């Protein structure tokens, strides 16, 4: 995943 | 119910807002004023945990600020009803094109004609000192001050700004959006409650809403120009490394 995706996948 | 949930998400997620900024900018550990290089190093001694050029040091502190604001905006977006339901690639697209428009909108809250709050409210750097820097670092912040002076003349409060930022994020014409119809309907709801809120909150200014539509367009142009300065610095400045999150945002924008 991209860095933006990593932020969006956080709970 | 939409307006209240967005305002609460904004109060929950942004460490800095307009009420807190004005409370600090008026007194009531007052901000250390950075007006020259000697007060700069003094502030860095008291606040920051380099041997690089001061312009590169201010540059690296600004981008850390932006990285943290991007993280706050991401959490804020996830609290916008309907946002989490979108495809993940659509959420990425909205954030990618939306965060810097939101950032320069919200930056106005910490800006006045003389300068801006920095370092989570512990310092205040002067508009002139940023102009006194060497090119191209001197040309970064002045267009943002220009925007902020006109934006601040609208006298929005945090309740107005929270809905405005949600409208920026939930924008159906971003490049590459898959579910454009659903996002457009999301935006129509946000804009609807924003218009009702502006009428209730600013009955003295019946043209506030079209004024704000123009600010959304000015923001898009402000970010397009800013992205060009980012590329200049990425190519022609030695020690000005760019955070990987920010390079991902600017990449192909
Ligand atoms: C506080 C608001 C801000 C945001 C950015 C941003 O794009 O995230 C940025 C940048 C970028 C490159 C143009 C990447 C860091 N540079 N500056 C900047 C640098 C030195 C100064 F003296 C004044 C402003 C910046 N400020």
């Amino acid at each position: 995943p991209s860095l933006l995706k990593k932020l969006l996948l956080a709970p | 119910s939409l307006a209240k949930r967005i305002y609460e998400a904004y109060l929950k997620n942004f460490n800095m807002n307009k009420v807190k900024a004005r409370v600090i900018l008026s007194g009531k550990n007052p901000p250390f004023v950075i007006h020259d290089m000697e007060t700069l190093c003094m502030a860095e001694k008291t606040l920051v945990a380099q041997n690089k050029e001061a312009e590169v040091r201010i540059f690296h502190c600004c981008q850390c600020t932006s990285v943290e604001t991007v993280t706050e905006l991401t959490e804020f977006a996830k609290a916008i009803p309907g946002f989490a339901n979108l495809d993940l690639n659509d959420q990425v697209t909205l954030l990618k094109y939306g965060v810097y428009e939101a950032i320069f909108a919200m930056l106005s809250s910490v800006m006045n004609k003389d300068g801006m709050l920095v370092a989570y409210g512990n310092g205040f750097i002067t508009r002139e000192f940023l102009k006194s820097l060497r090119k191209p670092f001197c040309d970064i912040m002045e267009p943002k001050f220009d925007f902020a002076m006109k934006f601040n003349a609208l006298e929005l409060d945090d309740s107005d700004i929270s809905l405005f930022v949600a409208a920026i994020i939930c924008c159906g014409d971003r490049p590459g959006l898959l579910n454009v119809g659903h996002i457009e309907k999301m935006q129509e709801g946000i804009v609807h409650v924003l218009r009702l809120h502006l009428q209730s909150n600013h009955p003295d200014d019946i043209f506030l809403f079209p004024k704000l539509l123009q600010k959304m367009a000015d923001l898009r142009q402000l970010v397009t120009e800013h992205a060009q300065l980012v590329q200049i610095i990425k190519k022609t400045e030695s020690d000005a490394a760019l955070h990987p999150l920010l390079q991902e945002i600017y990449r192909d924008m």
